[PDB]
RNA sequence: GGUGAAAUUCUUGGAUUUAUUGAAGACUAACUACUGCGAAAGCAUUUGCCAAGGACGUUUUCAUUAAUCAAGAACGAAAGUUAGGGGAUCGAAGAUGAUCAGAUACCGUCGUAGUCUUAACCAUAAACUAUGCCGACUAGGGAUCGGGUGGUGUUUUUAAUGACCCACUCGGCACCUUACGAGAAAUCAAAGUCUUUGGGUUCUGGGGGGAGUAUGGUCGCAAGGCUGAAACUUAAAGGAAUUG
């Protein structure tokens, strides 16, 4: 008969998703052959398993998932892959976890994994195959699951105060690794 | 191999008249035995169920209701209100920058003399045509607020039963009537109870349980 | 007719949990975790354990007739991280393409107003 | 369960997990910021009581009563000492498991003193804005916190008040641009008004080691605190910035 999930936006995507919107939807109409749309009402979208010509449950997650990926900040272009591909997975966690600091030394840490114009980001997203977010205090790691688990290890490092420079000699020898 | 669901059985729960609809569903318990009856494992045994499906309009999907079993009759299980609460993702989504975040809370006693404790939540917000970001209000302010709104509960608490509490709680009067108590102090939005939970309940009676049901 | 069950999903490092009741959470279904269904140790986290799992639960429900199923999903919480990690999303996919109607969705992961002190010392711990 | 991998440990008398309840001790998430208060250390759930404080307003009152400060005095994170209480969590010491593996290379279990509180001690920190206090003058700008004045302005209502908007002003934590100025340079609204060298006043330094050592004194139950050399040795040690 009829299922469906609701899932909501926080007000900073939200301008994003409408400039966005024409795009994103193409893919859930035609390729999934789910139904969808935009309630401002309560700043949430909702999503309908059509009956007619669906094809399994499957379609209902992946749709979810995609939109979900999307509000944690990663880019339309990074998301759409959770459409086409089926190993991938979120891992989160925020620095408080590791270790509890708090002044300057909070923002200072925040910086080391950025590094200067993101090139130790950039640099980890290149040695293992995957993407990463940061929202202030909170990291997000979107890839295959053994390579989450290479990312994590590195960017922990970082927040327990490794020097930069250390952190890419094992990037290069991690990287060998998936050389394969 | 024991297989127990070969001893298992089922009963139905039957929600209060206050709602909208009241087949809730289904429990199962192992088959009675001469050493000890069902239905002393089935009394008590809260069951929590979101407010959209008893009153049938997702605009309550946020709201979930306990319901606990008090009494047993004809295979169907009769129940009685045991709490109000929020889904943790609505709250959530309250919570934001630049404003400020008011709580108060009170425990009083009803008319049949059960014994509750209520808790609101309040959010200032922006005059229409502000320019500055951030709507903070200063503690004087919080405190006169906090003070208004326990006035109210403890006022509208002293409704005849704890059935009419309910019918009190489902159409959300009382977020309106704290908003007019407000109106002069300062601008606010967001208005909700926000959390009922029982401490303490009178001598049991079926006479008013029968009187809430068939 | 639909008869609900819930769905009680524990996802943690180390290991996940698929637990299933009635709705009164009383009386428990069935059970069964990653652990049970692989040989190693440092398997017992993977996403293929969960969906093993998964399908395993969702079988014997459909035997003892539950049709439909609400879903709570746990994080360790407490002191520790509060969002269940990949191993608890995989097993939520796998349930939904059992057949089973999911209901609604919660997170129910537990959240101190604050907290006893963390495990691991001043200078920090790996989680 | 835990790790990079694994073992000690717990469990068919039911561990881990699920449900309904109860007890104890500690803590105060999100809101939380280039925001507030205090002499500094420092300070965040509600309500009541007690006493104190800055800024503003003032056609009130006294009439030089003031600024800095050797001696002397109050306070002073964390750890630490003595006696009573409490003793959830985490956990120097101690008892234990593995000793294999280069990213994860130092990990796992139990746990005393301690962590909290009452009555006495101790007087140290990168106790840092690494910038002594009081007073005057020198530049442009838009934000914000507390008080006050004006507006035929919006809103709450048919007043006052409250919320907001516009202009002005006293006081405060900061920020952006510029350099008539200054500087070894980084940079600086003071680190400016200096060879064109004088507004008042307290403290400290005189190349690098020996050395915060030796000896004397004084304070503390103790750990230790304050004060503090010379013989001898040596041609450099050091600061800022760019570049092969």
């Amino acid at each position: 008969k009829f299922e469906s999930r609701k899932i909501m936006v926080p007000p900073h995507r939200m301008t994003p998703l409408r400039n966005s919107w024409t795009k994103i939807y193409p893919p859930l109409v035609e390729h999934l052959k789910l139904q969808v749309r935009m309630n401002l009402k309560t700043k949430s979208v909702e999503l309908r398993t059509n009956p007619k010509f669906t094809t399994d449950p499957g379609a209902l997650q992946k749709g979810a998932d995609f939109i979900k990926a999307f509000t944690l900040g990663f880019d339309l272009d990074d998301s759409i892959a959770l459409l086409r591909l089926d190993d991938l997975y979120i891992e989160t966690f925020e620095v408080k976890d590791v270790k509890t600091l708090t002044g300057d030394h909070l923002s200072r840490a925040i910086g080391r994994i950025a590094g200067k114009d993101g090139k130790t980001k950039f640099a980890i997203e290149n040695a293992t195959r995957t993407r990463i977010v940061l929202a202030d205090s909170k990291i997000h790691i979107l890839g295959g699951f053994t390579h989450i688990r290479m990312a994590r290890e590195s960017v922990v490092s970082l927040i327990l105060g490794s020097p930069p420079g250390k952190v890419y000699g094992n990037l290069r020898t991690v990287a060998s690794r998936l050389k394969e | 191999v024991v297989d127990p669901f070969t001893r298992k059985e089922w009963f139905d729960i039957k929600a209060p008249s206050t709602f909208e609809n009241r087949n809730v569903g289904k429990t199962l318990v192992n088959k009675s035995t001469g050493l000890k009856s069902a239905s002393d494992a089935l009394k008590g045994r809260v069951v929590e169920v979101c407010l959209a499906d008893l009153q049938g309009s997702e605009d309550h999907s946020f709201r979930k209701i306990k319901l606990r079993v008090d009494e047993v009759q004809g295979k169907n299980l009769l129940t009685n209100f045991h709490g109000m609460d929020f889904t943790t993702d609505k709250l959530r989504s309250m919570v934001r920058k630049w404003q400020t975040l008011i709580e108060a809370n009170v425990t009083v006693k009803t008319s049949d003399d059960y014994v509750l404790r209520i808790f609101a939540i309040a959010f200032t917000r922006k005059q229409a045509n502000q320019v500055k970001r951030h709507s903070y209000a200063q503690s004087s302010h919080i405190r006169a607020i906090r003070k208004v709104i326990s006035e109210i509960l403890t006022k509208e608490v002293q409704g005849s039963t704890l059935a009419q509490l309910t019918s009190k709680l489902i159409p959300e009067v009382i977020n309106k009537e704290i908003e007019n108590a407000t109106k002069d102090i300062f601008p606010l939005q967001n208005i909700h109870v926000r959390k009922v939970k029982l401490l303490k309940q009178p001598k049991f009676d079926v006479g008013a349980l029968m009187a809430l049901h068939g | 007719s639909q008869v609900f069950g819930v769905a009680r999903i524990y996802a943690s490092f180390n290991d996940t949990f698929v637990h299933v009741t009635d709705l009164s959470g009383k009386e428990t279904i069935a059970r069964v975790t990653g652990g049970m269904k692989v040989k190693a140790d440092r398997d017992e986290s993977s996403p293929y354990a969960a969906m093993l799992a998964a399908q395993d639960v969702a079988a014997k429900c459909k035997e003892v007739g539950i049709t439909a199923v609400h879903v709570k999903i746990r994080a360790t919480g407490g002191t520790r991280t509060k969002t269940p990690g990949p191993g608890g999303q995989a097993a939520l996919r796998a349930l939904a393409r059992s057949g089973l109607r999911i209901g609604r969705i919660e997170d129910v992961t537990p959240v101190p107003s604050d907290s006893t002190r963390k495990k691991g010392g001043r200078r920090g711990r790996r989680l």
